[PDB]
């Protein structure tokens, strides 16, 4: 095989969301998962209280994207980024959480490319 | 089931020595939330000194590290400043803040303010 | 089309390639993690049973720097040889064989380049 | 000289006590070594007991965990044995051992024994 495959998502705060598994190299998964998850745990008084709808969605695009074919990259629209943050930045500033350099909103897609660039997934 | 914080606990005391603040929640509040203390000295922008969820999750201002302790009674709905060391830079009106969300819809209540003054 | 950093990993220095690919939202986090996953073989390393065994540790926590971050790994015979030869000093030290480095899952290193390929250094 | 290991220490103790063994090892070793405590009763299998790197990395047996300390002397290359809380399944010949290697090459050395008896 390719030595890469879509994998059960571990990641204690991306349970639960429309899809359970993300893209990962077979033999670094848990490695790379357990990476992600200390990664993401800084995050956890905002995902608990719930400032935002945004909050969650927007750092498990990032932590556990969806799983593409080919491992194709997918990002989140810089929308959510936005209100995500604008939501969410009070708790954060309380809990001393700064937001990283790398999920500055700019850096995310306007979401208006033509598809597949941008597109919608439906779930059942 | 109006919700209040009261504040408790500040007064006067000489540099080296020790207060114990205290917030008390009444009324319907949600058990997920987070509260803090902040303090503001005349003329100067309030500053935050500590926070707590009801979880347990600690964050500190760096200016107070290792000497003042934040902790909760959930059951109380209270939420304390254990105040080690004091200094005369310490001299402020502490308030404390509760924070919770309600269908992302943001409530955060304040404590009518305690005053500490630590003397030479 | 590289974005390397050097390796901090103690465990990882003096190698043939000193520079690493590392994700922007996982620095720090990785080499936390690594540490903590390499910590049990220390004695390995220090006492030496294996000339496998550094390599081979090393190729999973801190490998070598690739364009776009692509993957490696190592070739089954080096796990096989490493743990062979340090499964002495493991024993006796109660140091389990994680199931991310059963060597049965490692590649055989016989797919045509660049799936298999060396890397020369000199 | 030639590596050789002396032994001492053993003995009888009634159930409860304590015991400290001692392996001396001497001759042309490695500074960087693992040194062991191995046990075996008569008709039975050796069994690790404690083992302990010049670094000071240790391990235990889970049978003799908060009973029995291992630690070493590295500037005269001797290794002990602190045993506590004494049980008669502890009865056995106790064997030192010394692994190193150099240039990958594997140097194995194993102590004489010597009786450790822990009466009712
Ligand atoms: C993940 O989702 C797919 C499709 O919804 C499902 O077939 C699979 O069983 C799920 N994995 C679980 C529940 O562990
Ligand atoms: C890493 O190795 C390269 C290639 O030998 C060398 O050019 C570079 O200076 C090295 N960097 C460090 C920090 O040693």
């Amino acid at each position: 095989e390719t030595g890469f495959s879509c994998e059960p998502i571990t990641l204690r705060m991306c349970q639960d969301l429309p899809y359970n598994t993300t893209f990962m190299p077979n033999l670094l998964n848990h490695y790379d998962q357990q990476t992600a998850a200390l990664a993401m745990e800084p995050f956890h008084p905002m995902v608990n209280l719930d400032c935002s709808r945004d909050f969650r969605p927007f750092l498990c695009a990032l932590y556990a994207p969806i799983c593409m074919e080919y491992g194709r990259v997918t990002l989140p629209c810089r929308r959510l980024c936005q209100r995500a943050y604008s939501e969410c930045s009070k708790l954060m500033e309380m809990f001393g959480v700064p937001w990283p350099e790398d999920m500055e909103c700019s850096r995310f897609p306007d979401c208006d490319e033509p598809y597949p660039g941008t597109l919608e997934v439906l779930f059942q | 089931g109006q919700v209040q914080l009261v504040e408790s606990g500040g007064g006067l005391v000489q540099a080296g020595g020790s207060l114990r603040l205290s917030c008390a929640a009444s009324g319907s509040i949600s058990s997920i939330n987070a509260m803090g203390w902040y303090r503001q000295a005349p003329g100067k922008q309030r500053e935050l000194v500590a926070a707590i969820t009801s979880g347990g999750s600690t964050n500190y201002a760096d200016s107070v590290k290792g000497r003042f302790t934040i902790s909760r009674d959930n059951a109380k709905n209270t939420v304390y400043l254990q105040m080690n060391s004091l200094k005369p830079g310490d001299t402020a009106v502490y308030y404390c803040n509760l924070l919770y969300y309600i269908d992302y819809v943001e409530y955060d209540y304040w404590g009518q303010g305690t005053q500490v003054t630590v003397s030479s």
